[PDB]
RNA sequence: CUGAUAACUUCACGGCGGGCUUGAUGUCCGCGUCUACCUGGUGAACUGCCGAGUAGGUAG
């Protein structure tokens, strides 16, 4: 087992945020901050009278997890092929392509800038698509759990197209993502920071000539993947990684003397074929084995 | 033939902020109750990074520094003994010789300060004519600011976490024969008064 | 308690003359580097006043 050379590509494609700072006269420039100072530290705000603040960025829904990139062995290569392909049918793409869809809906990506804000709307437009724009109005007042997204009007077409995307080879789906913030006056803005090993530098890019800060495309590729809580005795949801790693203490879950990380149960994978030829664990980790190679990564010693 | 109090700032796990604050907060009360205008700053072990021990006191009429020192402050700190009194002593006339003003600059670059002032500029144009936006007011990108040892206050009045900002200028041997003010000042209204340290 | 005991090698000095390394030269043919990544400012330095002022000053 892990014969040394095996490696998928991700799934998931999102890419930077931009910051458009809209006047009341229907114009908009982009939002530049201000630098003071080796040691340099960044400050950046809103500008007085301005009416809110727009948010756009894209990502697509491809299907490269039906086969690997490099696979060295043609005992890992048909295993693994038929695990994607068994999966499709006992359980189906429903229970994953809500739980990314929402972290996309209800702005989880915009990590502490809905903190004291008065009003966000959130605009998708799909892409192929015979219809209309799909609105999230007022999201937290009128849209918190996921039976508020299923009454929408446009929740039976994009829980589709991407259970689509993963189960037809060569298939895609493409999202544009747009957002409005109403944020108090003078209200601080909190874009990624660059790294600067061993304060507070704004990871920046140019648009429109003057330079704006970006909050990263790595930055909103961890809040759309942050799905798991099937970890044992789960209060909150983590970010897909192999060993279960939490951020904010220095602790990690899912260490392998639990014996639930990935590479103790990728090891376990002739065991699964017998029985989805069981609703109590078995389902609960296949749910972290399924988003580990929408993930990507090289898997391999 | 001014004076000096020094001061011993000894305990070695202390902020230099809060307490020439609050050894200027005692002065504060001071000037409301016997209203002078003639005690000053001098700092001296002023450095540029982490500020020192010493400050002292400094006067001419020479005798209010020590009812200044006498004020329910080092009556009240005392035996646990933070600080002492010095010895009150004639300063030598020729030593080193700085200035120390409120430069308020400073206070009106934060980007809560320039909504402040962009505000106060929206209504006080209020003879018409033009149709002005907000838009052509902007702080740039760049403001470098090395250093200038900032002292945290609350107000007397209100609950306002206000702060001042003070530093070093050494030269220009005649100004200010002892015209301070509420908080010693080389700044407002009277002159840029030096302090022989 | 030494193949023991003691011990001045010195003075003087012109290497010189002369000298053509040459003629000739094709380094070439082929080529996929790639897969996956969170840096973490809670609220925090707040509100006036003079001046036409993105200059300047001035308050607690």
């Amino acid at each position: 087992k892990l014969p040394t050379n095996l490696a998928y590509e991700r799934s998931i494609d999102p890419s930077d945020v931009c910051f458009f700072v809209v006047w009341p006269d229907d114009r908009k420039t982009p939002l530049t901050y201000n630098s003071r100072t080796p040691h340099q530290v960044d400050f950046c705000h809103v500008p007085y009278g301005a009416s809110h603040i727009e948010c756009s960025f894209s990502v697509s829904f491809s299907s490269e997890l039906r086969q690997p990139y490099k696979c060295n062995s043609s005992k890992v290569k048909q295993t693994l092929v038929q695990l994607v392909e068994l999966y499709e049918t006992k359980i189906g793409w429903t229970e994953l392509a809500t739980r990314y869809l929402m972290n996309i809906c209800n702005g989880k990506w915009l990590w502490k800038n809905t903190r004291k804000a008065y009003c966000w709307n959130i605009v998708l437009t799909p892409w192929p698509w015979n219809g209309e724009k799909v609105g999230f109005e007022d999201i937290r007042t009128n849209y918190t759990s996921r039976q508020d997204f299923k009454n929408n009007k446009n929740w039976s077409a994009i829980v589709e197209m991407i259970k689509t995307a993963f189960s037809s080879t060569d298939g895609l789906a493409i999202f544009e993502v747009r957002a409005t913030l109403h944020l108090p006056t003078n209200a601080m803005v909190r874009p990624s920071q660059v790294f600067t090993e061993k304060s507070r530098v704004f990871q920046s890019t140019t648009i429109d000539g003057e330079r704006s800060p970006i909050l990263g495309a790595f930055k909103t590729g961890a809040a759309i993947a942050t799905i798991d809580d099937w970890y044992p005795e789960a209060t909150e949801p983590l970010r897909v990684g192999r060993f279960g790693v939490h951020r904010e203490d220095v602790t990690c879950y899912r260490h392998p003397s639990t014996g639930k990380d990935f590479f103790s149960i990728l090891q376990q994978a002739e065991h699964y074929i017998e029985v989805l030829s069981p609703a109590q664990e078995t389902i609960n980790d296949m749910h972290f084995l399924m988003a580990n190679l929408i993930k990507g990564g090289m898997f391999q010693h | 033939k001014w004076y000096y109090k020094t001061i011993t700032f000894l305990p070695e796990l202390c902020n230099n902020e809060s307490l020439a604050a609050k050894c200027l907060r005692v002065l504060h009360g001071f000037n409301y109750q016997y209203e002078t205008r003639n005690i000053g700053v001098s700092f001296p072990l002023w450095c540029d990074a982490t500020v020192g021990k010493k400050i002292s006191f400094v006067s001419k009429n020479k005798i209010e520094l020590d009812l200044l020192l006498k004020q329910h402050y080092f009556v009240q700190m005392e035996q646990l003994q933070y600080f002492h009194i010095s010895n009150t002593v004639l300063v030598p006339e020729d030593c080193t010789y700085v200035s120390f003003r409120r430069c308020q600059s400073i206070d009106k670059l934060t980007a809560a300060g320039l909504a402040r002032k962009i505000r106060r500029l929206e209504k006080r144009a209020l003879s018409r004519g033009e149709q002005f936006d907000p838009s052509s007011f902007a702080q740039k990108e760049h403001t470098a600011i090395a250093h200038y040892h900032s002292l945290g206050e609350s107000s007397k009045q209100t609950n306002r976490n206000f702060r001042l900002n003070i530093r070093m200028l050494s030269e220009q041997p005649r100004e200010g024969n002892s015209i301070f003010s509420s908080y010693g000042l080389s700044n407002s209204e009277n002159s840029f008064q030096p302090v022989p340290l």
